[PDB]
């Protein structure tokens, strides 16, 4: 599949038994989600963005299904205005920019 | 509108 | 070209006669640059991001070269840890996501 950039590139994920919408974000090194409930131990981290830094929990080896592809990676859970899928997962599904 | 690094 | 996402998708732009590097950022909406000086009248605006909000100058109809493709769009000038090309210009150069 190929997605143009005339509207936000939003896809559907499954993670932790929950379904969410999330933004394909080539401007993000990492994947950040709000209001997902993940099991197990995590570590605290802080991420920066435009306009500031936010405190998050880091979960490793979280299985995630992104547009019907199954991948596994680190998922940050914390206050984000929109769910974001970053490069750490986009590489897993083979996603590229083309022009 | 606009979205992240550690 | 084709750009994989194993490293940040950074391109070289030319804008207002100056050269800059910028991150191709599919999670943006808008283009925001840090230290350029564009001629003419602007409008003040606030943009939102992950950690908060920033106050910027909106310039319209700014010519810009993005990997040799010549494009005209709105560019926002203000506080940002990295220059960012958003969907507003990326649609002009034909950029898409592929997987």
């Amino acid at each position: 599949p190929q997605i143009t950039l005339w509207k936000r590139p939003i896809v559907t994920i499954k993670i932790g038994g929950q379904l969410k919408e999330a933004l394909l974000n080539t401007g993000a090194d990492d994947t950040v989600l709000e209001e997902v409930n993940l099991p197990g131990r995590w570590k605290p981290k802080l991420i920066g963005g435009i306009g500031g830094f936010v405190k998050v929990r880091q979960y490793d080896q979280v299985p995630i299904e992104i547009c019907g592809h199954k991948v596994i990676g680190t998922v940050l859970v914390g206050p984000t205005p929109t769910n974001v899928i970053g490069r750490n997962l986009m590489t897993q599904i083979g996603c590229t920019l083309n022009f | 509108r606009v979205x992240e690094a550690l």
